[PDB]
């Protein structure tokens, strides 16, 4: 449903990263 | 329908991701945004280079398990279709002075081959390539 | 089986080309002959940047309707499965100080994916890619 | 039959090329 919510949960569980 | 580039799939990977980018991302019906193979390898790469083992563990597994799934059936091959476009383009830009990377060129080939509009922060190389084109970042 | 690269089936189309690769080309049966998607890309590409319009043509022509026929079903794409071994073949080069490029990786995993011999000139990049490899300028 | 031969062919009917 919500693809950038989706994706910035995970970018916060693992402390962000430079894809 | 939509081709996410590999800098606007990233950018809610982010420490501090731009807002803007995740909205737009969320306004998205999933069914109408498609990956190409080339970004899904760039993607794959990225994660496999991040030195802190922890974390590469688990976006592995994210990747893997809770990202790719949302686009089964819709991460496309740069097949013998797109090759032909792939080297109309390039040509076409050389021959009138534009510039075009060949991992920009693939991205944007498949994006033509499948009349879809690549998402990017980088608009430069798909205006060359004479394919449409949105910068999240602007409204 | 055979993935050519780029630097291969282009040698033939030479001036003077080395007749060691043109015999050994000769000996190949067809059948297990390939080429990637990325190799037919980059053919396609050098045929429509050339200076000479009359040669451009007719090599165009050439290209299209009397040597890709000869690779009817058996031009590999760039897909998902390919994209998983891409990552892990550049990805382990990099963290073992081994260098291939993008391109290279290209084909590399195409030729890992389908347990094909990478056929070309430079092996430096496959080497490390841990692929089969040959190259046509050696016995 | 003979890819090498075909392809040698071609390039000498165009003069050859740099690809
Ligand atoms: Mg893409
Ligand atoms: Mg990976
Ligand atoms: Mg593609
Ligand atoms: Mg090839
Ligand atoms: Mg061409
Ligand atoms: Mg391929």
């Amino acid at each position: 449903v919500r693809l950038g919510s989706m994706l910035a949960s995970i970018g916060q569980e693992i402390g962000g990263v430079e894809l | 329908m939509i081709l996410l580039d590999t800098n606007v799939i990233s950018e809610p990977l982010r420490p501090q991701p731009n807002e803007r980018v995740v909205a737009w991302l969320d306004s998205l019906i999933l069914e109408d945004v498609y990956l190409s193979a080339i970004t899904v390898a760039e993607l794959r790469l990225g994660v496999a280079l991040l030195l802190n083992g922890k974390k590469k563990n688990v976006l592995h597994e994210r990747l893997e398990q809770s990202i790719l799934p949302l686009f089964a059936g819709r991460i496309l091959p740069f097949d013998e279709p797109v090759a032909a476009i792939y080297a109309q383009i390039r040509s076409y830009a050389k021959t009138h002075g534009k510039e075009i990377a060949a991992a920009d060129g693939y991205i944007a080939a498949t994006a033509k081959q499948h009349s879809l509009t690549v998402a990017t922060r980088d608009t430069g190389s798909f205006f060359a390539a004479d394919v449409a084109v949105f910068n999240p970042w602007h409204l």
